[PDB]
């Protein structure tokens, strides 16, 4: 309640230079049931698994692509509808400076 | 530690009347190690803050706790309750 | 102030309970407005050139 929602972090297998259609109806459905969730602030990490390594690309959706994956039905890989405008690079950067925290499920685990 | 330790010093400083009302409580209060301390190290002392509303309210916390403890020894009475 | 006044414990929890009426007030206010830049976001989406080559040049 102190802190508000900044969007996602989720894992990919492998390195895509887009960010997913999956994604993005994923963002859109849940800005769209929950009114906390502004546009302009929450985001989707994308840790992808690149080799040895991870590789991680913030985006934002524009609102261009949150009328379309609200909107949207096809979970396929290719949607149809689908621009690289619905969603915009934002910056993400690191830090050792300070330290987060992580929420679990309380009666059961995550997974 | 006086917070814990202070219903003694506050009914001795009652029967000197050096505490005369509560408002003289906190301001006998601020003479001790007790008030340069809960300024510097406040979550020691369950304060939430070094303000002066924090400061102000948990001092007037702590004397309304501890005359409430006299009064209900009957070891001081409290009149219009200040 | 310096000088910590005594506040009874009346005036206290008065005090406590206007407090938490202002933070709740400006909760409600912010959630208000996060509901405003939710419809905002949400319906946007529904000669002298030669001249100063010249100066450059010289």
């Amino acid at each position: 309640k102190e802190m508000e929602p900044l969007g996602w972090i989720h894992t990919q297998p492998n390195e895509s230079p887009q960010l997913s259609p999956q994604d993005v109806t994923t963002h859109a459905k849940i800005m769209a049931d929950n009114p906390s969730w502004d546009g302009e602030k929450t985001i989707i990490i994308t840790c992808s698994f690149t080799p040895g390594s991870c590789t991680l690309t913030a985006y934002k959706l524009t609102p261009s692509g949150y009328e379309w994956g609200r909107q949207n039905t096809d979970k396929g890989n290719n949607p149809k509808g689908y621009l690289p405008s619905h969603y915009e690079r934002v910056q993400m950067l690191l830090s050792d400076r300070f330290l987060g925290f992580f929420m679990v499920p309380a009666q059961s685990s995550w997974n | 530690h006086l917070d814990h330790c202070m219903h003694d010093h506050f009914n001795a400083e009652i029967v000197t009347k050096t505490i005369e009302n509560k408002q003289d409580a906190v301001d006998y209060l601020t003479w001790t190690f007790l008030y340069r301390r809960m300024t510097q190290n406040p979550n020691y002392y369950n304060l939430q803050g070094i303000s002066h509303r924090h400061l102000s309210d948990h001092l007037s916390e702590l004397v309304e706790q501890t005359l409430s403890d006299l009064e209900q020894s009957k070891c001081i009475s409290i009149e219009d309750e200040m | 102030e310096a000088k910590p006044k005594f506040l009874s414990k009346a005036e206290r929890e008065a005090e406590a309970l206007k407090r938490r009426q202002q933070e709740v007030e400006e909760r409600q206010r912010m959630l208000e407005e996060e509901r405003k830049k939710r419809k905002q976001f949400q319906d946007l989406g529904r000669d002298k050139s030669k001249e100063l080559h010249a100066i450059k040049e010289r």
